[PDB]
């Protein structure tokens, strides 16, 4: 599904897709997405945001900023016209000024997903079983308590299923208290799909999704990133 | 070719690196082979002697007036490529390579030399760095170990050396009943895998135990396809060297590779329907059950038990497993209040008293073996002196017998000497037993971690 | 309280031995004599003239002599009676044998039962025991095995059957034995007690417990005597429901109340005891306790002639919270002079699949002796280049001629020679053990009991 | 004496301190405590409020109402005198509503205490093992997953920071992604307090601290509550 975006980054000889490009990608393998634009322009910027439809969420797109919230470079819950501008012109600061030598794509502007449960999906290669779908409660969940589990891909059902239920912090994905439980199915489906991805496509060393959010209906990703190799 | 049938059943071998001095490792390995008693032809290799052990010897394999499926190797390092040349002319399909100085010392080009001769004969490579092996329906003994196994239907695969070779002594002493003994040692060639393949196919092995430290790149896709299909039918059980990051750390020093990933290989063996032991006293424990028991048809488990203590460690170590008894059906609660007093618990565990005697054992064995609505049975017994361990155990024997069907029983028994031989004679026949209820209840737990790893595979091949 | 007559006795009753050897009475005072006893012995019967020769009386009250143990295997519609006669004789400990009390379901029998022994002053040991056993009295008086193995371990169980299949089975894991007590229902002494005895007693340096349950408003007093016999002795608990059903389980049979599994643990944590989840850690673990000091310093060395059996070790170290580090220059410089060139010497130190028996006398030696050793835990894996019997006195040879005390464990792996240098061993209050996890976790035991020690010491200043 | 408060309850037939009499409580054992003015009128409130210093929290007192943030009974971040009297009116209708038979004994005015890590600090009683102290991560870690550790009472201070390494969630403490370690030697001097509560105390049967908030420099007691038998 569009392989096309995997060749031209190899053919340029980028190393990873971007944010909107790794979206992309992702979503014609049926993971659903945020909207997306890419503005090359505080004006482009406003207009994208109507077409988007507020509140909306601007992000600094740039090869060398792969974490973008510790340069500033990330703005949500922007409601109006002139909060837009406003972020629009941090960021780029924020950035010229963290990363002076940053090469700077534009600025890609994106709906406002509401808070829901967080969670990660991960892809890697692993050198014994090749493609490996990795799952995990957000946050500090997997960054800090390291609270995962694999899959080798491709993913069966049965795999998807047990490989959620086995984590520790599960139960947060099955009502807490002000939560009700979330899509499970959805996030079966995405898991799967992320394994698709892996088996299917050898030039991606490793994909990450963080965070995706998880509704009582549906999960929508709200970051990308795909390393290729 | 990926046919082991002509490895594990050959009609030729030949050992070189047999020698006059009968301390050599060659010597070692010819001297099994004639013990153990193969019964195709033996072909010594060796410079000069005329005979060795009263067979008559040849300067070179290709000399053999024979076709020789087999050549074990057992010359220096610096020798082998040579050997490896002219068992490629003779036309030998396997090259079983003893010698040590390969890819673990740090000569991977040796050993990538070695395997491209190799198949560039159609010859197939098992080691380097190997004790060989053995295949008890072959009566074929081709390793430098132990000269005799208690003959049953496990295969053991071992990627170490001496822990291989030693456990291969160990089995004995267990009472396991063994099919096959693999070392591989290196795996520069034949692996896993190709053994996996193998061992499904086998009539005569019915339970696969491996030690396992790593496989090569690119190769665990194919180890769970294989792994997963052979566990519909045979239970794989796994000792993971490394199974913790410090270990795996560690470990990867041991052959200097790149530390694998913990995690993601015990994913591989859950969606393989692999079992993975973390000891080898619990591998061992249950290969022996998975050996002797078929597997529970059903999830109502019975424990038979004199005196609460006992039961309470088994209910723990059950639980512990993820396997919570419920209460007996009532018409064995009937059955066995015809002989027990009012005071026994039938909560399940079922405790027939402390000072039960002999007797009560062989009457609630049966009775539980023989009621439609119980899959199996752990029977537990404490030694007092109203008892005696061999008679409770004859008691067991016999209710199995005269129950005449086949429902997976493992046994616990707690005390001195007359215990320890109780137990022994248990397991002579084929009846799993243990020294502790904790072992016997673990041992129990395996198979029911059997029926549920062949469910997440069947689950995962269920059809859309 | 004291329990010294208790475990000292001048004089024994036993209330219920018959002309019949079946019964239960009689098997105790067969027991008693057998073993050895030195006191006097007092048979109690309605009738019998005497009984193992002893001149037997009708009631304890009517013994020329003061008596300090009673035990008393008469039903339990006869005990109270027998109580009474008991505390006008003014006998100290009534070991109450007999069933049939709270466990069944008669808490008002067992707690008519206490009252009135300490009306007279008298304490009472169960009910619903098998008796106890204490070896530097030469006192057997238990219907359990008749001999035990001579050593340091005292073991107190709340089970019955168990305890008692248990007792035999100290023989043939060769743990020697100072005292097993039956302690059952637990009506009046309890593990605190005993726990209070055993802390003195120089006969003593283990103790093993097979714990259900301790009795309402009993455990803060638990915690405060465990924790200051932990500073010199450890103390290793089998805990009876562990898991949410099993502590269930274990509650209707002595007919109590659930404990809190997590407020347990915490009191075993808070007492310095090494909680074992099985019968084979806890044997395994008092073997290596008794047999070892413990270790000064966290510098464990595991010596293995094979990297498989060093990995496994590794492994199950690691899972107890034991991390090797490199071993010191110069044990790897000493070793380098006799092993080959492929030798591992990460930690463990793998002295090769080929090293014959000497390697082993050689390397132990040099580790023991070594000053920045701690600990060693020695693996070997048989082949057919060496002898098990061979390694196991190599190993013998180097702990004596190194001269000093530091902890080792020995695993061996192999056939029916293996079996037999590893009892060997055993016989030589060497701990070894049939594979390198076993021997890796009792050596974990002697840095848990180590840490565990250090808590309590930090905790009580 | 601190007792008149549990003879006062006793005598009144109270099951339960509420909360300014349970901060009172500890707080005369050392366990650090918000500002408790009890408001009886608006008046007294706005008061309270100015003399404390914004911004400020009101909360509903009730014998009737335990769970106050489920009848809409607690107001947090009030910065000014208009919003102090809105939340007082807010809450007053919600419990009217919600609680109708409750006996409003006032709104309780406290300072609003700075985000930092929120924990949890209980006692109860064994059968066997007398006062006991419970730790924990505070909101879903004890809550749902129920990651506690436990101490029998009294407790050294070996005990007291033991139990805190001990609970899975105890990375929370020690720095993570936005967030400094914590104090855990008051955390530690809390624990040994409430041990000491529960020692000397025999009519209190439970103790509930949550949350307690902990900062880089010590903790604060937001809220509690003291059950008697
Ligand atoms: C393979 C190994 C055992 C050979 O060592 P070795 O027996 O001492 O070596 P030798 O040089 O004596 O060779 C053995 C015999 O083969 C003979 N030989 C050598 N090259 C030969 C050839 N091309 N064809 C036939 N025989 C040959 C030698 O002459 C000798 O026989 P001899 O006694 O009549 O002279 C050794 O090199 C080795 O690798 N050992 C380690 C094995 C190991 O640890 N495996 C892992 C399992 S734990
Ligand atoms: C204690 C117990 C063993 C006694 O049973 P018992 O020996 O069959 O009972 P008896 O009626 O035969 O009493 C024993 C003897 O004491 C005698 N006796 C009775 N009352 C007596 C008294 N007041 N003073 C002295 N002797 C008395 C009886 O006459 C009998 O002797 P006899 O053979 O000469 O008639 C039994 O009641 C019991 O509780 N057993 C359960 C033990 C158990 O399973 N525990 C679990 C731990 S594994
Ligand atoms: N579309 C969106 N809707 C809502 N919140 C969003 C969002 N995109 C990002 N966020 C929030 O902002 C955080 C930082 O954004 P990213 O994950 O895209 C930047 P980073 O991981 O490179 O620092 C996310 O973790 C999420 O909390
Ligand atoms: N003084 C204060 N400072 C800061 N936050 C406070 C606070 N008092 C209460 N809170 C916050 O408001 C929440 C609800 O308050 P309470 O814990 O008193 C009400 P409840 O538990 O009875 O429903 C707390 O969990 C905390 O997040
Ligand atoms: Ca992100
Ligand atoms: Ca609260
Ligand atoms: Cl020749
Ligand atoms: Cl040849
Ligand atoms: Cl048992
Ligand atoms: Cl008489
Ligand atoms: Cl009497
Ligand atoms: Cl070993
Ligand atoms: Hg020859
Ligand atoms: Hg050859
Ligand atoms: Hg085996
Ligand atoms: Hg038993
Ligand atoms: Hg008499
Ligand atoms: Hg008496
Ligand atoms: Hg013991
Ligand atoms: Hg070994
Ligand atoms: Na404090």
């Amino acid at each position: 599904s569009s392989r096309d975006l995997l060749l031209k980054a190899k053919e340029n000889g980028r190393k990873s897709l971007l944010e909107h490009e790794a979206k992309y990608f992702i979503s014609s393998y049926g993971i659903p997405v945020t909207n997306i634009r890419l503005a090359k322009s505080e004006e482009e910027a406003v207009n994208f945001s109507r077409e988007i439809g507020f509140p909306v969420v601007l992000k600094i797109v740039s090869p060398q900023v792969v974490h973008k919230s510790d340069v500033g470079g990330v703005k949500v819950n922007l409601r109006s016209e002139e909060e837009v501008r406003k972020a629009y012109r941090e960021i780029i600061e924020n950035v010229k000024r963290n990363v002076p030598n940053a090469e700077i794509e534009g600025i890609l502007v994106q709906e406002f997903a509401p808070p829901g449960v967080e969670l990660i999906i991960g892809l890697l290669r692993d050198p014994q079983f090749g493609p490996t779908v990795m799952f995990g409660l957000g946050g500090v969940f997997v960054e800090l308590f390291r609270d995962v589990s694999f899959r080798v891909a491709p993913l069966s059902e049965q795999d998807a299923e047990s490989m959620i239920k086995e984590v520790k912090a599960y139960k947060l994905l099955t009502g807490f208290r002000g939560m009700e439980p979330v899509d499970i199915e959805a996030i079966k489906d995405a898991l799967i799909r992320a394994g698709r991805i892996g088996v299917e496509n050898e030039e991606i060393a490793e994909m990450d999704l963080n965070p995706v959010i998880a509704y009582p209906k549906g999960i929508k990703v709200v970051d990308a990133r795909i390393i290729l190799r | 070719m990926n046919d082991l049938e002509r490895l594990f059943n050959p009609s030729a071998i030949a050992v070189v690196g047999a020698s006059k001095d009968p301390s050599k490792i060659g010597s070692q390995i010819l001297r099994n082979l004639l013990s153990y008693g193969f019964k195709g032809k033996v072909y010594p290799i060796n410079p000069t002697a005329d005979e060795l052990m009263g067979l008559k010897c040849y300067p070179k394999v290709s000399d053999v007036p024979d076709k020789v499926d087999v050549a074990v190797i057992s010359v220096p390092s610096d020798k082998v490529l040579g050997v490896i040349d002219d068992c490629g002319k003779a036309g030998v399909k396997f090259a079983v390579v003893i010698t040590s100085g390969f890819k673990e010392v740090g000569n991977e080009e040796l050993e990538e030399e070695l395997v491209r001769r190799a198949h560039s004969y159609g010859m197939r490579v098992l080691g380097p760095n190997i004790f060989g092996y053995l295949y008890a329906p072959a009566r074929l003994n081709a390793t430098f170990g132990p000269k005799d196994v208690l003959s049953g239907n496990v295969a053991f695969i071992s990627q170490s050396g001496a822990l291989g070779i030693a456990l291969m002594g160990y089995t004995v002493v267990e009472n396991i009943g063994i099919s096959s003994i693999v070392s591989v040692g290196n795996k520069a060639d034949l692996d896993d895998v190709d053994l996996l393949d193998f061992f499904d196919k086998d009539p005569n092995t019915g339970v696969i135990m491996i030690y396992l430290e790593g496989i090569a790149p690119g190769r665990g896709r194919m180890f769970i396809d294989v792994a997963s299909r052979v566990s519909l039918r045979k239970p794989i059980i796994v000792i993971k060297a490394g199974r913790t990051e410090v270990g795996a750390r560690a470990a990867a020093s041991h052959t200097g590779s790149i530390a694998g990933s913990v995690a993601i290989y015990e994913s591989a063996f859950k969606q393989s329907g692999i079992l993975m032991a973390k000891s080898v006293e619990d591998a061992f424990d249950w290969t022996k059950a998975l050996s002797w028991n078929p597997i529970p048809e059903g999830e109502r488990l019975i424990v038979l038990t004199n005196g609460g203590g006992a039961g309470v460690q088994s209910t723990d170590t059950f639980a512990d497993n993820g396997i919570y008894l419920s209460k007996p059906p009532e018409s064995l609660i009937q059955e066995i209040k015809k002989f027990v007093p009012p005071f026994a618990s039938f909560a399940n565990p079922i405790d027939i008293t402390g000072m039960a005697p002999d007797d009560w054992y062989y009457m609630g064995t049966l009775a539980a073996l023989k009621n439609p609505d119980v899959d199996a049975l752990t029977v537990l017994y404490c030694q007092t002196a109203v008892t005696t361990p061999i008679g409770v155990a004859k008691g067991i024997v016999d209710a199995i017998k005269e129950a005449g069907n086949s429902k997976p029983v493992t046994v616990g028994m707690v005390g001195g000497p007359e215990v320890a031989e109780a137990v022994s004679f248990l397991n002579k026949q084929r009846i799993a037993a243990y020294p502790t209820p904790e072992r016997a209840s673990s041992a129990m737990s395996a198979l029911y971690a059997y029926a549920r790893a062949r469910s997440y595979v069947m689950k995962s091949l269920a059809v859309r």
